[PDB]
C-alpha cells in the first residue's frame, strides 16, 4: 500500500 | 577568482538545513500548449511529484527524522507533503515575484490572466495566499528553513505517533532553532518575542490554507473523469492519506488557541 514512498525511504 | 571548495558546514541546524535543502526543480516545460485549467493541473501535479521525491530524500537527513519509527516517517510525510509545497512555492513566489505571481518553477510561472481563468482563480488565489505573508512579513531565508522543517512536524495521527518523545524532542529543536533565526536579526527582546509570535501564527494558518488545497488535490484525483493526471508518487501518497484525512484522523499541531 506505500510500496514507492516505502522504497525511498529505506 | 577562488578555488572551487563546498561551503563550511557549522554545528548549528540551519547551518545543515542549507546545505540539504533541495535544488529547485525546473518543471521542462514545453509553453507550446494551449492555455487549459486542466492540463495546467496535470502539469503542476508532475512537477509536484518530482518535488516531492526530493522532499523525502530531505526528511531522511534531518538530524533524529530517520531515528522515528518507519510508520511515523511515513505518516509524517503523508500528512505534511502538502504544507511543504505549498510553502515552498510560496518562499519562490515571494522571491522571484513578491508574491504576485505563482512561481511553480522558472520556467513555469503562472502570471495573473492564467490564474484568474475560470478554473484557476480559486485555487489559485489559495496557492498563492502564504507567499503574500511572506512578503509582507519578510521572511529570512533562515526563518524559512527552520519554518519548513516545523511544517514537516505539524500533524501528527490522533491517538500520537510510535516514536512520540523523540519526536516531542526533534520538533522542539526546531522551535528554538526558529527562535536563534530570529535573534540573529539582532532586534531587542521585545521584538524577538512580538516576531516570534508573527511566525508561529503563520504557521498555525498553514492548516487553513492546505485544508482548501487539499480539497482540490483529493476531488481531483478521485474523479477520474476529469482527467487530471498524477505521477505513481503523489497518487500512492494520496491514496494512503484520504481515509485518514476522512476519518478525521490528522491532527494539527497548533502554537495558539
Ligand atoms: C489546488 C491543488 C494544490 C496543488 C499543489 C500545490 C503545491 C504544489 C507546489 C508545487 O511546486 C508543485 C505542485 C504542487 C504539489 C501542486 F501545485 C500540484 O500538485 C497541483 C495541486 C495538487 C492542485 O492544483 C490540484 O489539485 C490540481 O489537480
Amino acid at each position: 500500500e506505500n510500496a514507492l514512498l516505502r522504497y525511498l525511504l529505506d | 577568482m577562488v578555488p572551487a571548495a563546498l561551503p563550511q558546514l557549522t554545528p548549528t541546524l540551519v547551518s545543515l538545513l542549507e546545505v540539504i535543502e533541495p535544488e529547485v526543480l525546473y518543471a521542462g516545460y514545453d509553453s507550446s500548449v494551449p492555455d487549459s485549467a486542466w492540463r495546467i493541473m496535470t502539469t503542476l501535479n508532475m512537477l509536484g511529484g518530482r518535488q516531492v521525491i526530493a522532499a523525502v530524500k530531505w526528511a531522511k537527513a534531518i538530524p533524529g527524522f530517520r531515528n522515528l519509527h518507519l510508520d511515523d516517517q511515513m505518516t509524517l510525510l503523508q500528512y505534511s507533503w502538502m504544507f511543504l509545497m505549498v510553502f515552498a512555492l510560496g518562499w519562490r513566489s515571494y522571491r522571484q515575484a513578491s508574491g504576485n505571481l505563482l512561481c511553480f518553477a522558472p520556467d513555469l510561472i503562472i502570471n495573473e490572466q492564467r490564474m484568474t481563468l475560470p478554473c484557476m482563480y480559486d485555487q489559485c488565489k489559495h496557492m498563492l495566499f502564504i507567499s503574500t505573508e511572506l512578503q509582507r512579513l519578510q521572511v529570512s531565508y533562515e526563518e524559512y528553513l527552520c519554518m519548513k522543517t516545523l511544517l514537516l512536524l505539524s500533524s501528527v495521527p490522533k491517538e500520537g505517533l510510535k516514536s512520540q518523545e523523540l519526536f516531542d524532542e526533534i520538533r522542539m529543536t526546531y522551535i528554538k532553532e526558529l527562535g536563534k533565526a530570529i535573534a540573529k536579526r539582532g532586534g531587542n527582546s521585545s521584538q524577538n518575542w512580538q516576531r516570534f509570535y508573527q511566525l508561529t501564527k503563520l504557521l498555525d494558518s498553514m492548516h487553513d490554507v492546505v485544508e482548501n488545497l487539499l480539497s482540490y488535490c483529493f476531488q481531483t484525483f478521485l474523479d477520474k473523469s476529469m482527467s487530471i493526471e498524477f505521477p505513481e508518487m503523489l497518487a500512492e501518497i494520496i491514496t494512503n492519506q484520504i481515509p485518514k484525512y476522512s476519518n478525521g484522523n490528522i491532527k494539527k499541531l497548533l502554537f495558539h488557541q
